[PDB]
């Protein structure tokens, strides 16, 4: 039998004591069969009037029969109880996987029932059956293996069965266990035979445990759905998505279909969502209809074209390295796509994350790339080779230019436009016979121009954006700007090339225009 | 072993475990398999709910891997327990030895254990990823290097006495082995040393060069609007630091509003008073001493092209002190630079300081462990250091 794990309550708290509610004399009836049945398996054990520790429990009645379904509620003790290793709580990913011949799935029937408790805390689990004679007392029992609905059921159980796979995993090398909660995924590239036959081996293997599981004819068979995934044992992707076809959409379905078609992306490239969010913009009720719009309508039917044909995700091939492409497909957005044979995607995806209100093309392609780095290492242990729209000289340039600091695995250029590049650059020095702005809503310049306006709904430091603007606005290609806002310097100093800031945006087209621009800073 | 525990009222760690490459996870098997037969460490059970990080690195001139586990929150929730050399830094040169398998040879009190629980990932959580605790005392850890300390003089004795010429100082895992000695007489008494330790450790500073990089102003020929202008707002700045710095004289060469270029001849008046503003620069700023009482805080600023800058204060603008670090890539640097401050703030004072790094958290997870080679590990937090900031240096 398998080892015991050692419990104990929550530091100074004691056992839980809830009174056990009425139960109607027909649920009592079904609870001592169930109870009785319990205490003759070993399961539960029969105990004193010295307990004074209780849970309460009731009888469910489960689809299809007359029999009725024992239930224990363990919230109190389960409040009293300690912390666990966090049952598992990352999930492989589909790309990760290096495909088998066959893979089979099993389910653990017995689960806990079939795993001893920490004898120190079997006292705690103490629940009463109440008897149907009024002068007589009920029973009351206790748990000899781990209850279901107990806080560290999950955990313990995931802990034996690991153990309990041990010695099989290593004299079978050449099998591969994933445990999720009751199920088991076991693939191997055995022979069709070879490899029913070593499932078989397995089955007995936990069955010497207590262990049960379905035989062949009652296993289910691939593809496996999964964590929202369609897995065979040769290929992966997300189980079937269907596109609303109505004239009518609210809030709640549009958000929906977002939601759905994000999952996508993870497969099916190309697909966009730029339109039907904005349909969610000063959205009242989530019942709210909102007409689709021309162009929301256009994009709702690429996804369903994109969706129409399925396409598949290959496993990982250890022996192979894995490749990385990025692509610009719109202003902050970027599609991404990762494979190790030259187009056929493990898996594919889109970035359109903007880190700050300001930014470049250079800092966010940048970020996609870290992103998809710390991605692969979660799923492959391994940084792939990334292939960039992005040319080294200009990479290069920005970085020595930025505050900064910042990384880039092995990359190779690799042209296809868009192409990311700077749109304009400051002078390091100022630019000689080019007139001279000084802005303080207003501004002055050495060849003696100057303008001054007044704003309204402004805040401070956008009026300060203002004046340089002007500034820009007024002055020829080549133009020195002097302002005493560190504020709007950062900005620039930035280079970036699109913000959530009009303001910004339309000095940005200035600065794009301009032959040369300094811009300097005073007190 | 010794009754440890943590400060009253806390609770042991629970710190989330940093995603590994494949290489570095292979590493962490190879070497916690064998602490397991050796003792040293064991696997532990459901029961378990903390966890360390752990991480692995390179030794410098050595292929062999290092695991190095992350004790930074443990270490704060360890209770304190009840001397830095004032002439640690006089010393010419100073050498840094690592003896952290000291440890490997004392356990670790038994109700303490649990809170050393640390696990090795398993890529793309395929699997559920090995758990340990330590036996002995582990490397890394607060209650190391104090709990060992007896042992460490009744060791260190001999060569004290013998060799009263160099000064040996220890900081958790590592000792700094300082003297004014020969570099050929040193690199010999410190071998002596690498022998009367063995005789119960892998690897020069010269603290006697760490100096204050001064704040600066520019030397030109011709001096500009521009120039001039950007002359004063950084002496501006440093106003707020020696107070005697002036430019009334320098704002009035630039009234008006001449062009960026137009180079300006500079008055008498004017001349004799950024001397005087250069005079007060030469040295840092007065009444500045180190409270023991108060953590040390690093910022770094990246000049470019492969220079930064950083300066150590406990209070704004009053800096204990400033450096500069030169060459790779950018974050092979910082590291590097980090570790050199780290190093240099542990030799001076004793302490590690704080960081202020100028970098995303997600770059600087990712690839600070594959040139990091230090025992221990600083705190540190990431920032977004301005322009005018970064200007205002070297
Ligand atoms: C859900 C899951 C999680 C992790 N790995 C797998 C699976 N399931 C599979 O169906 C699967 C498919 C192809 C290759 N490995 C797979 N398996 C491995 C066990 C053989
Ligand atoms: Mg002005």
């Amino acid at each position: 039998p398998i080892e015991t794990v050692p419990v104990k309550l929550k530091p100074g708290m004691d056992g839980p004591k809830v009174k056990q509610w009425p139960l109607t004399e027909e649920k009592i009836k079904a609870l001592v069969e169930i109870c009785t049945e319990m205490e003759k398996e070993g399961k539960i054990s029969k105990i004193g009037p010295e307990n004074p520790y209780n849970t309460p429990v009731f009888a469910i009645k489960k689809k299809d029969s007359t029999k009725w379904r024992k239930l224990v509620d363990f919230r109190e003790l389960n409040k009293r109880t300690q912390d666990f290793w966090e049952v598992q709580l990352g999930i492989p990913h589909p790309a990760g996987l290096e495909k088998k011949k066959s893979v089979t799935v099993l389910d653990v029937g017995d689960a806990y029932f079939s795993v001893p408790l920490d004898e120190d805390f079997r006292k705690y689990t103490a629940f009463t059956i109440p008897s149907i004679n009024n002068e007589t007392p009920g029973i009351r029992y206790q748990y000899n293996v781990l209850p279901q609905g107990w806080k560290g059921s999950p955990a313990i159980f995931q802990s034996s069965m690991t153990k309990i796979l041990e010695p099989f995993r290593k004299q079978n090398p050449d099998i591969v266990i994933y445990q999720y909660m009751d199920d088991l995924y076991v693939g191997s590239d055995l022979e069709i035979g070879q490899h029913r036959t070593k499932i078989e081996e397995l089955r007995q293997h936990l069955l010497r445990w207590g262990l049960t599981t379905p035989d062949k004819k009652h296993q289910k068979e691939p593809p496996f759905l999964w964590m929202g995934y369609e897995l065979h044992p040769d290929k992966w992707t997300v189980q079937p998505i269907v596109l609303p076809e109505k004239d009518s959409w609210t809030v709640n379905d549009i958000q929906k279909l977002v939601g759905k078609l994000n999952w996508a992306s993870q497969i099916y490239p190309g697909i966009k969502v730029r339109q039907l969010c904005k349909l969610l913009r000063g959205t009242k009720a989530l019942t709210e209809v909102i007409p689709l719009t021309e162009e929301a309508e256009l994009e709702l039917a690429e996804n369903r074209e994109i969706l129409k044909e399925p396409v598949h995700g290959v496993y990982y091939d250890p022996s192979k390295d894995l490749i990385a492409e990025i692509q610009k497909q719109g202003q902050g957005q970027w599609t991404y796509q990762i494979y190790q044979e030259p187009f056929k995607n493990l898996k594919t995806g889109k970035y359109a994350r903007m880190r700050g209100a300001h930014t470049n093309d250079v800092k966010q392609l940048t970020e996609a790339v870290q992103k998809i780095t710390t991605e692969s290492i979660v799923i492959w242990g391994k940084t792939p080779k990334f292939k960039l729209p992005i040319q080294k000289e200009t990479w290069e340039t920005w970085w020595t230019e930025y505050w900064q600091a910042t990384w880039i695995p092995e990359w190779e250029f690799v042209n296809t436009p868009p192409l990311v590049k700077l749109w304009y650059q400051l002078e390091k020095e100022p630019i000689v016979g080019a007139e001279t702005f000084y802005v303080d809503a207003g501004y002055v310049t050495n060849r003696g121009r100057q303008k001054v306006v007044t704003l309204t709904d402004t805040t401070n430091q956008k009026t300060e954006l203002q004046a340089i603007y002007l500034a820009l606005q007024d002055s020829g290609l080549e133009v020195n700007i002097v302002t005493d806002s560190q504020y709007a310097l950062g900005i620039i100093q930035a280079q970036p090339d699109q913000s959530e800031s009009e303001l910004v945006n339309q000095i940005i087209e200035q600065l794009i225009k301009k032959e040369k621009v300094y811009l300097a800073w005073v007190p | 072993t010794v009754p440890v525990k943590l400060k009253p009222g806390m609770d042991g760690p629970k710190v989330k475990q940093w995603p590994l490459t494949e290489e570095k996870i292979k590493a962490l098997v190879e070497i916690c398999t064998e602490m397991e037969k050796e003792g040293k460490i064991s696997k532990i059970g459901p029961e378990n709910p903390y966890n360390t990080p752990v991480f692995a690195i390179k030794k410098k001139d050595s292929t062999k891997w290092r695991k190095l586990v992350d004790f930074r929150e443990l270490n704060k929730r360890t209770q304190d327990f009840w001397p830095h050399p004032a002439g640690l830094e006089k010393k010419k040169s100073v050498t840094v030895l690592d003896v952290g398998d000291a440890y490997f040879s004392v356990p670790l009190d038994e109700d303490f254990r649990k809170y050393t629980a640390f696990t090795i990932p398993s890529i793309n959580n395929e699997t559920p990823g090995i758990r340990y605790q330590y036996n002995v005392l582990p490397q890394g850890w607060k209650g190391s290097p104090a709990i060992f300390q007896s042992s460490m003089t009744k060791i260190l004795e001999p060569f004290r006495k013998q060799n009263p010429d160099i000064v040996i100082y220890q900081y958790m895992d590592d000792l700094y082995v300082g003297s004014d000695l020969e570099i050929g007489q040193h690199r010999t008494k410190i071998e002596e040393l690498r022998q009367h330790l063995l005789r119960w450790p892998p690897f020069e500073l010269h603290p006697d060069k760490w100096t204050v990089q001064p704040i600066v102003l520019p030397e030109k020929d011709s001096w500009t609007v521009n120039d001039i202008q950007k002359l004063v707002g950084k002496l501006n700045w440093a106003s707020q630091i020696y107070p005697g710095i002036k430019v009334r004289q320098l704002c009035k060469l630039l009234r008006g509003t001449k062009a960026l270029t137009e180079v300006i001849p500079l008055t008498e008046e004017a001349e004799l008073e950024l001397a005087e503003n250069r005079e007060i620069l030469k040295e840092p700023v007065h009444g500045v001493y180190y409270d023991p009482s108060k953590d040390l805080i690093a910022e770094i600023q990246k000049q470019g092209q492969g220079q930064w800058t950083y300066q150590i204060y406990q209070e704004p603008f009053k800096n204990l002190k400033t450096g500069k670090y030169a060459r790779t890539n950018d974050v092979k640097q910082l590291t590097e630079a980090v570790q050199k401050i780290t190093t240099e703030s542990i030799v001076i004072w004793g302490k590690t300081p704080k960081f202020k790094l100028p970098i995303q958290k997600e770059t600087w997870e990712t690839w600070w462990t594959e040139y990091w080679q230090a025992t221990w590990i600083p705190e540190w937090e990431f920032v977004n250091t301005p322009p005018l900031v970064k200007l205002w240096y070297q």
